[PDB]
């Protein structure tokens, strides 16, 4: 017995729900990967920013003190730049997904610029290759491998 | 995090049964989950990622999903280095340290910037660090030679089968985590996944501490491959499941012991209550329907009562004391659930405090202990029942000191607020034994307490065709200021009152509230 047939999209488009769920239709990949990423800018634009700064090597450039072990961090393991050759080493196809999810952010962001945080805008415009690093600070570099274990430190988050 | 995954043969309509459930924090930033839906016309995904990821970590769709829970794949060293004359001692001589001047800008109270110096030193280990003791140490990471990441997991929860959802798998691209299967043909399956050095000698807590940084005998250069490493795949019990426990009991019965791997891959330790229950919820049920097995998933059995109170019930109203034998008689009146209206089970949390420490995970005060041989009923019993009404003197006073009485209401102290909606919690901590986790935070000076983490994205998927599925996210959607979905699905939360989620097209047409309509032009 076959799956039910899927859905072909004919145009590029979000389905918000009454709970705030996107459902995104692409008539190709890199276009529902547009639409992911405006839809995460819309409903967690600013600490995504705020993240992806971070992932830089710019948290203490952009926020200060707060923000300067994670930085430190970060360069020492040099997370920031073994992103961007993760970033190039890409793929073509995924890394145009990735181009795109961060061109969604994007304009979101210039679309609708009252509905970012003063402190974030700095870190616009993003780019594919900070896709990439948060996601490598966050599986290698808080997952992994967390400064508190190398650092000899407190429990994980914060609080 | 909890995950299980069901085989057809043990379910009453004959397709798979997934559940996804990852327990983190509340509030920390990187740890938001988000729901998702995408289409394409040669692709389908629903389901939850942490907020910055564009790919889908829980997710699933008509043929298939998967979940994850933290393995803790130990894919890093820290050495203690040996410091000599400006060098490093290794291999008996004097090596001098790789080192640039990097630097970077602080932003300052007044909004400028200043440029501050950092050395980054390296050895052949990896990039050295200066502990507040003084001690140095470098960590080597594996797998920074692994861009893919993104794209297995992509490609995983996209997979046309499950032999091409195990041929990315294998790429070794995702460094870490337990991760169960199941799709509609009828496959389930868990993997111990993540990029693990080889290596020559050792146990675990050996590589999970400093290993000696002065020897190229500690200096791995190689990882393991998939079929390496701890999988289970349509075993006779006809389900998987993981909890956080170790890799040994992830089905019933076992296919696989310690002794069939290196023993630094995963800890030999005693398995949390919860994942005992984990197993006991999935190995004694069958003939599942999709609402008994999310029924089974709001599990809230104070699992840890059924192993301490027979023995520390009659040890307690032995004492003098009027209170202790109050407090022994309140708590043998208990059901031992996490309800709402239990008037023990805020003492009994008090109690294990101090009988198991803060964590709950002290083996010490049992008289029977943990067994690999008696997974799920050990360990058991109290060693020392004098000492333990002691610790329940004690747990008296600070459960009056906390919360006002021995006997107020859990779910009048415990409760989920979020914006302006308040609502009476149920369940709790996952060391107790409660496989629904709330891990509740300290009271405050109300003696009101709520969620620090647990319950997220909670869902749980039956592969019929079309497929079903149920799932709700406890703090919402969106957490950008003024938003209405962030507070507007706690409350059915506290009913258990799960959201149907919508894949197909009609049903998405039924329920929008918002058209945005978009165009991509590169």
């Amino acid at each position: 017995q076959a799956p039910i047939a899927a859905y072909k999209p004919r145009s590029n488009e979000i389905l918000w729900d009454g709970y705030g769920v996107p459902h995104i239709y692409g008539v190709d990949a890199p276009s529902a990967f547009y639409g992911y990423g405006w839809a995460q800018a819309r409903s967690h634009g600013d600490n995504i920013l705020r993240l992806y700064g971070e992932a830089r090597g710019k948290g203490a450039e952009y926020w200060g003190p707060d923000y300067e072990q994670t930085t430190v961090w970060l360069l020492t393991n040099g997370v920031p730049e073994r992103a961007q050759q993760w970033y190039a080493q890409q793929s073509p196809d995924f890394r145009a997904n990735l181009d795109a999810f961060a061109a969604g952010i994007n304009a979101y962001a210039q679309q609708n610029p009252d509905d970012i945080s003063p402190d974030v805008r700095q870190v616009l415009p993003v780019s594919g290759a900070d896709v990439v690093a948060h996601a490598h600070r966050l599986m290698n570099f808080l997952y992994v491998a967390s400064p508190g274990r190398t650092l000899g430190e407190g429990d994980p988050p914060d609080l | 995090s909890n995950s299980w995954a069901v085989a057809p043969g043990k379910t009453a309509n004959g397709n798979a049964l997934l559940l996804q459930n990852p327990h983190l924090s509340w509030t920390t930033d990187y740890f938001t989950y988000y729901e998702a839906h995408l289409v394409t016309p040669d692709f389908e995904i629903y389901g939850a990622t942490q907020i910055g990821l564009p790919v889908i970590k829980f997710a699933f769709n008509q043929r298939m999903g998967i979940t994850n829970t933290v393995n803790g794949m130990v894919g890093a060293t820290n050495y203690r280095l040996t410091l000599q004359d400006g060098g490093y001692l290794y291999d008996g001589q004097v090596r001098p340290f790789e080192r640039p001047q990097a630097s970077y800008r602080l932003r300052q109270a007044d909004g400028t910037t200043v440029d501050k110096p950092l050395e980054i030193r390296s050895s052949v280990h990896g990039p050295v660090f200066e502990r507040a003791d003084g001690t140095a140490v470098a960590v080597r990471v594996a797998g920074l030679d692994r861009p893919g990441m993104l794209e297995q997991y992509f490609d995983m929860i996209t997979a046309d089968s499950f032999d091409d959802y195990e041929a990315a798998l294998a790429r070794m691209q995702v460094p870490t985590f337990n991760i169960v299967y199941a799709d509609r043909e009828g496959t389930i399956n868990y993997s111990f996944n993540g990029v693990a050095p080889k290596r020559a000698e050792g146990d675990i807590a050996f590589w999970q501490g400093l290993v000696p940084g002065d020897s190229s005998r500690y200096l791995w250069t190689e990882t393991h491959p998939l079929d390496d490493l701890p999988r289970v795949t349509n075993p006779p019990g006809g389900f998987v499941q993981n909890s956080n426990d170790p890799p040994w009991t992830p089905t019933w019965p076992v296919t696989y012991t310690p002794k069939d791997f290196p023993s630094y891959l995963a800890p030999q330790t005693p398995h949390s209550l919860r994942a005992q229950q984990s197993v006991r919820l999935m190995s004694e049920n069958d003939d599942l329907t999709l609402e008994r097995f999310m029924a089974l998933q709001l599990s809230h059995r104070a699992v840890m009562a059924d192993r301490t109170l027979p023995d520390l019930i009659p040890a307690a109203l032995i004492d003098p004391d009027p209170e202790v034998q109050a407090a022994a008689r309140l708590l043998a009146a208990w059901d031992r659930e996490f309800t709402s209206d239990s008037r023990a089970a805020l003492l009994f949390e008090e109690w294990a405090r101090l009988f198991a420490g803060q964590n709950f995970a002290g083996q010490a005060g049992f008289a029977t202990p943990w067994s690999l041989d008696k997974p799920v009923s050990t360990p058991y019993g109290v060693r020392d029942p004098k000492a333990a009404v002691d610790q329940l003197r004690t747990a008296i006073a600070n459960t009056k000191r906390k919360y006002g009485a021995i006997d107020r209401p859990f779910g009048d102290a415990s409760r989920m607020i979020l914006n302006d909606v308040n609502v009476p919690g149920a369940a709790g901590y996952g060391n107790l034994g409660s496989f629904r986790v709330f891990t509740w935070s300290d009271p405050d000076e109300n003696g009101v307490r709520t969620p620090v983490h647990g319950e997220t994205w909670v869902a749980m998927i039956e592969f019929s065709t079309p497929v079903r599925a149920y799932g709700l996210m406890s703090y919402g959607n969106s957490r950008q200021p003024g938003t209405t979905h962030y507070s507007d699905q706690i409350e059915r939360v506290s009913r258990a009152d799960f959201r149907e989620l919508l894949l197909r097209r009609e049903q998405v047409e039924a329920a929008v509230q918002e058209r945005t309509p978009f165009n991509f032009k590169p």
